[PDB]
């Protein structure tokens, strides 16, 4: 098993990641930590591709409690539709991204939250596997 | 150890292995293979010696620093080269000579900082270069450099700032040339660089000032000019003032991407004469002026993406002549209108899916005027009202997509009635009501229906079904239908079906009864609940050119013993079939059918 | 050693080298290749730095049936007079060169030739080593 | 295993040595560690644990791809960390976070592409960054980067060629910054981007355009600036009108080395009015204009490496206020002519050594009025006839070096009389006549004379001998002077000397006799024909503070073993002692002295 990294641990929210696939690690941050995030929040992004990434696809499965909050897949590189520049880079690159995702400015409740994150090519290929926690408390 | 096997003597995986040599295991006559993230510091005139039929090697992150005198010699029939990610120090000068016609080359990511560093003898047959991701500032390649056969030149994400004459003169000798530039930071090109030369791709995504682009492509050639941006990268908004070198131009199909557009007029596109194509997909449009010039003779455009409240505020009068429109995923809820489309006259393409499109009676008003659609694409919106002869307005219809957008029809109307040309009819998760014996009425010449997701009364078909209206059907789709029997009888107007997908039901051996009057079909009873087949069904799979029986609970008894034989001796009509394993004896759970050899008398 | 590499094997002008730096091969390439050998010839250079080369000087010895012919010292970088673009830069870089030398046209004989190169810093620190074999015959 | 010891429990090496990992063996007190080299492809917070007090911690090219979370918190004293030529994936944005005053950081060659990748959180009291052969083409650092103590920035090798205000502008926290943009291309810089700035260096070594350098330097401070080629980047020639912007510029210290000009004239120096250093290194010059407006203040002047024929050819009268004046290897062979730098009153400087310089009377004519000059260099020319009082016109002299320049002097003349100032003479393989008794007469304050190289005849030195007359004497190097022996009062009037080096020569034991008078110095006999040490030596040793005995024929026997006694008492004062070696007996010949133990009583 790959090692779990801190993303956050600023006295009181702790968000922590593990890559579940089990040919590599990789590397994630944010460039701040808070309760309330704003829109298009910027994170940091460091891997090595095993696969072509022309056409990339993210899924999400957000827990709470034990009740499946939220599931979504949503296309983050398309041939008709690349969202970023990294899109359409090959197989063995060195990837490094520092920039926005597309979030809405949203505020999470306190508690204990598991988070599922699958990126997959066209052929259901695995570019990257993450398993994270985050874990909410007073203020 | 070891290898994953694709074919005989010809494919083989050995990715991720770890390996210092070639594995004197893989047979000599290998022609495909995958030999990335291995360990080959230095590969020389021994390493791949062996293997002398070679015709794909990809060497990805092997961490190779030399490629030695003579490597390739041996291998005369290599075609592809992949070196991407290797910290390469220096190529010998006859280590790419060997093969006679190598075409595709991929040195991506591998340190190069001046394009001398490429072996330039054999490259004379080469379509494709690779060379993205590297230190490379400058595309003059150096004298005796062949190009007369490169048709893809790739330099994603470089640092090319500037682009002259000279550096463009080592490319003279190609003709309908793909060069990508995408991610790069061209900030100048020497007026007239691009002079006579004929390409087929231009791309310059993520490209700082669109003015420079258009101003030096000046007086050339090409099909397809890419010049979108993305999230990640901040631009400056696009004046008419910046688009106006395209009128300097020959350019056939444009993309303009993630841009946004400084005070959108009627004069904003005229430069835009020549095109036939144009993609504005994600470029903030709230809408088009009326009486835009310059877009008349345009055939295709594409405005997914963008921020329209309703049909109409695209104002369809501009682009008379257009052939396909392409209007997927609008960000905000679409409202479909009256009419929004009547002046399209010589339309073929509509897509309209993704949209949130939402219609208590549909499509009359909708898609006035629409007379010479043949293509309707109008799946994952939100529910439709369907009236009888709903598509009255498009009576040249040839494909209808509707997949995951509920229809609300009533008994006993046919909506479809009237498109006596439609070929292609797709209800994936329409709810449809099944009961409605009229539903698929008036389609003549109907060849492609796709009901998956779709319920039945009592998870059966009977005699008396939807399908005995559509005698011309060669293809139906009938996966996660929740069925759990179908009527021996009711597919006995369906004459003509070359095409039966019925996976992910809960069928038994008794739907294969169903088929009986058909030969040479393509059989899918994946994902069902069969364990026994029966000797009296065998000739009924015999008749069948190809089928799929994997995922099933399937019984490797002595009880199921005429089909085991069966299946062994019919192992080339059988798809999916190291996915067909046995459930019962627990003895043999999960062991595949054609590994399982039974003994009786 | 190190494995003997070709610079040219064409009609008689044949000329080999091996690295003599026990901890690391380099790769060396010429442009052309003749008897007559022109002024300023362009070569091709690939190495890992094994030390800074602010300061880097060659020592060429060329000999010939087991005596000295011609022995001389060169400067490459100094901190006055830096010649070329790759100097000043540092340990454990990649350096790759293509490019101008700077000789004076040399007129080689009919024989059988050994050549030492040497580069090394201020330190005397070797960078590189190089054993190079010259085999000359009638043209 | 097995690493090198540099300094005790201090200083270590484990350089190309293949660890995985960090040896037991190393003590816990290791400040200094050179682990380049090795393997290390994640490193961690138990990585270099058992070495806390690490001041200087070397990493480069151990393959290292991942720094994780608090790889160096319990590393407090870390000041330099160098990571060149590691491929970097990502490192954590606390791994930089321990060290309480982290100065020096090595990113050399990683892979960089965005300036995002480095963690900012612990960088506050950086001093230096190193970030060259990068792929990096924008310096715009991130908003929370410090750069307030920020001394050096380095972005050799990249790929930077705009320089805009918005980049500038994240930079402005430094005060007195050294920017090197040396092989990069800058096409261009944003007008006004170094507009109010003050830097201590900007090296734009390799740029394409003068011009636009200049340009963009409007109305910027710096001291040094460094604008030279190369040659292997072809030129384009500098003309007046390149070099307006200097005008609008304050500019200490100018470098245009390998350079062109064209057309040249008394213009092209009009901007120049305030530099105090001018280096014009290789630069083609075949000489400088007279009446010359522009150079009236400078006060250092680099002429090396030029096409001069004449020394007159430089026009000195464009000089008065120049303190120093370099010339050295010039391309073609240089002349001195007559009274050619009689209008550089001031100067206390001249290099002109390297030239081929050739002169049969030497050197009043030449040196004429230089009456200011401090340091001369001569060395490395063709020979010089000197007479008595050959450097007349340089009474204020306090170093002279001649090396390597054969000298013509006639006995009994002395060209060095007169010199009350000169303190320093370097003489080495000058081809002197030593018999000539009076070739040191009138030096009343030399400290520091190298006869190296030098025949004595016979290779004998008298008790009367040339040395006689600089009593004064502290260094004496009469090393490589093929000498056989010294006569015990050789010296006798040179009781001041500190450093006597006697090494490659052919002396016995009975030369140190000349040394008996002597204490506390550095004596190097290494390289001679020293045989038996007489007991009666060995307190003339014992009084000086550290002695060289390598490369000796030395007697390993009972009659020399007084010696071996007192060399093995005093490894304290031997230099080079692990080099030491005997003669005989001929087996044990090779073994170190303080190894070797005999039986005598
Ligand atoms: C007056 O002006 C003088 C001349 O301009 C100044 O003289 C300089 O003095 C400095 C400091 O004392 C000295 O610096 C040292 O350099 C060491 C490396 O030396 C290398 O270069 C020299 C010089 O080469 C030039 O000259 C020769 C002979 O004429 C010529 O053949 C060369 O082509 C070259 O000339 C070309 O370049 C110059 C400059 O660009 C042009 O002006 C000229 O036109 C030509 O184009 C070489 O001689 C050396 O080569 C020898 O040594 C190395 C080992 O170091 C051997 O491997 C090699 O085979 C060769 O050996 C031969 O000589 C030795 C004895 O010397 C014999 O044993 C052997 O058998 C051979 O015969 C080198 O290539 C450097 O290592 C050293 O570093 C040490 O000190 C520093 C700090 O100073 C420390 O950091 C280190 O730890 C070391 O302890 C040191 O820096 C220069 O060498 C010398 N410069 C010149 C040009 O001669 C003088 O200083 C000045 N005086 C004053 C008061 O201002
Ligand atoms: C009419 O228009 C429609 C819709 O525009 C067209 O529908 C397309 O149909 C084709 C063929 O049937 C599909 O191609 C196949 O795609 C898969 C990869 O699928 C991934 O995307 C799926 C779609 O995601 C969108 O829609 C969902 C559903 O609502 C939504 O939740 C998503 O967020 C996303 O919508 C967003 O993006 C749109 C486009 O950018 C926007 O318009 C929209 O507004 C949103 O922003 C998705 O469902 C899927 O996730 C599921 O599946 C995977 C398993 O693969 C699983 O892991 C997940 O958990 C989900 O269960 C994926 O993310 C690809 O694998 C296929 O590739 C095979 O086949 C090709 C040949 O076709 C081979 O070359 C390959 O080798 C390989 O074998 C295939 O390409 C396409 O996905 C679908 N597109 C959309 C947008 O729905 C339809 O074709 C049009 N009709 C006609 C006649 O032209
Ligand atoms: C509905 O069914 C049709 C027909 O099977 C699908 O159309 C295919 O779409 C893709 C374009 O994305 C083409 O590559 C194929 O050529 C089409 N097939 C045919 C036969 O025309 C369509 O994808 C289905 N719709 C959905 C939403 O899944
Ligand atoms: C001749 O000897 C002198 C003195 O030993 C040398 O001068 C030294 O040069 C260095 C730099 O080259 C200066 O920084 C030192 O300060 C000088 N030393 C002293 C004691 O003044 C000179 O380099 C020698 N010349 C040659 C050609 O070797
Ligand atoms: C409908 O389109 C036809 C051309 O196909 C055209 O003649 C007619 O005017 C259009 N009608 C309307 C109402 O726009």
């Amino acid at each position: 098993a790959w090692p779990t990294h801190v993303v956050c641990s600023d006295s009181g929210l702790e968000v922590l990641y593990q890559s579940c696939d089990p040919l590599q690690d990789f590397g994630f941050s944010v460039e701040k930590c808070s309760k309330q995030l704003k829109s298009n929040i910027n994170i940091r992004f460091g891997i090595i591709l095993r696969e072509d990434i022309k056409e990339l696809f993210l899924d999400l499965a957000l827990m709470s409690q034990g009740s499946s909050v939220l599931n979504f897949s949503y296309p983050i590189c398309e041939a008709a539709l690349p969202k970023f520049s990294f899109c359409g880079r090959r197989k063995g690159e060195q990837i490094y991204y520092a920039g926005p995702v597309n979030n809405p400015e949203f505020t999470i409740p306190q508690g204990e939250y598991q988070v599922l994150l699958e990126l997959y090519t066209e052929k259901r290929s695995t570019v990257a596997c993450a398993n994270a926690t985050i874990m909410c408390s007073e203020f | 150890q070891m290898c994953i096997e694709k074919e005989a003597n010809k494919t083989y995986n050995c990715e991720n292995l770890g390996l210092s040599e070639i594995p004197d295991t893989l047979p000599n006559t290998t022609e495909f293979l995958e030999f990335s993230f291995n360990f080959l510091p230095t590969i020389h005139n021994r390493t791949f010696s062996r293997l002398m039929n070679l015709t794909f090697l990809d060497l990805t992150r092997c961490q190779i620093n030399w490629i030695h005198e003579d490597t390739f010699q041996s291998h005369h029939q290599l075609s592809t080269l992949v070196l991407t990610g290797n910290p390469l120090i220096f190529m010998a000068e006859t280590s790419l000579n060997g093969p006679k016609s190598l075409k595709h080359l991929f040195l991506i990511q591998t340190g190069i900082s001046n394009l001398e560093f490429i072996p330039v003898h054999n490259l004379e047959n080469l379509e494709s270069l690779y060379l993205g991701s590297n230190h490379i500032s400058s595309i003059k390649f150096p004298k005796d450099f062949p190009a007369r056969n490169l048709k893809v030149l790739d330099f994603q994400n470089n640092a090319i700032h500037y682009i002259s004459r000279e550096d463009m003169r080592s490319l003279e000798q190609a003709i309908n040339l793909s060069l990508n530039f995408n991610g790069n930071n061209v900030k100048g090109i020497e007026l007239g660089a691009f002079d006579s030369t004929i390409f087929q791709s231009l791309n310059f995504g993520g490209t700082p000032n669109l003015s420079v682009i258009f101003n030096g492509l000046q007086n050339s050639t090409t099909q397809s000019l890419w010049l979108g941006t993305f999230e990640d990268i901040d631009d400056e908004d696009i004046s008419s003032a910046m688009l106006k070198g395209l009128c300097e131009m020959s350019v056939e199909s444009l993309n303009l991407q993630e841009h946004r557009f400084s005070d959108i007029s009627s004069t904003t596109f005229q430069c835009f004469t020549q095109l036939q194509e144009l993609d504005l997909t994600a470029t903030h449009l709230k809408g088009l002026p009326s009486g835009m010039k310059g877009l008349n003779l345009l055939k295709k455009l594409v405005l997914s993406v963008n921020h329209f409240d309703q049909l109409c505020q695209i104002s369809a009068a501009n682009f008379p002549s257009l052939t396909h429109l392409y209007i997927r995923g609008n960000v905000k809820k679409l409202h479909l209108g009256v009419g929004c489309l009547e002046k399209l006259g010589n339309l073929q393409t509509l897509d309209l899916s993704h949209n949130d499109i939402e219609a208590s009676d549909c499509c009359s008003l909708q898609l006035k005027n629409l007379s010479h659609l043949q293509t309707l694409n109008l799946s994952h919106n939100e529910p439709l009202g369907l009236q009888s002869q709903a598509f009255k307005e498009c009576p040249q219809l040839e494909l209808l997509d509707l997949a995951f957008t509920r229809l609300h029809i009533n008994a006993p109307q046919s909506p479809f009635q009237n498109l006596h040309f439609l070929q292609v009819l797709n209800l994936t998760y329409c709810f449809l009501d099944t009961s409605n014996q009229h539903l698929l009425a008036g389609l003549p010449v109907l060849r492609h229906l796709n009901l998956k997701g779709n319920h039945f009364q009592d998870g059966t078909i009977t005699k008396t079904n939807l399908l005995q209206t559509v005698g011309s059907l060669e293809v139906l789709i009938l996966s996660s239908c929740g069925l759990l029997s179908i009527d021996q009888q009711a597919f006995h107007s369906l004459g003509k079906m070359s095409h039966v997908d019925l996976s992910h039901n809960s069928l038994t051996c008794d739907s294969i009864d169903s088929l009986s009057h058909l030969k040479g079909i393509y059989l899918n009873l994946a994902a069902n609940s069969i364990n026994i087949i029966s000797p009296r069904l065998l000739p009924i799979l015999s008749q069948q050119s190809t089928i799929n029986l994997s995922h099933n609970p399937l019984d490797c008894t002595c009880s199921n013993i005429h089909f085991l034989t069966w299946y062994k001796e019919n192992l080339h009509k059988l798809e999916g079939s190291e996915e067909t394993t046995c459930a019962n004896p627990p003895s043999l759970r999960g062991v595949k059918l054609s590994d399982v050899k039974l003994s009786c008398g």
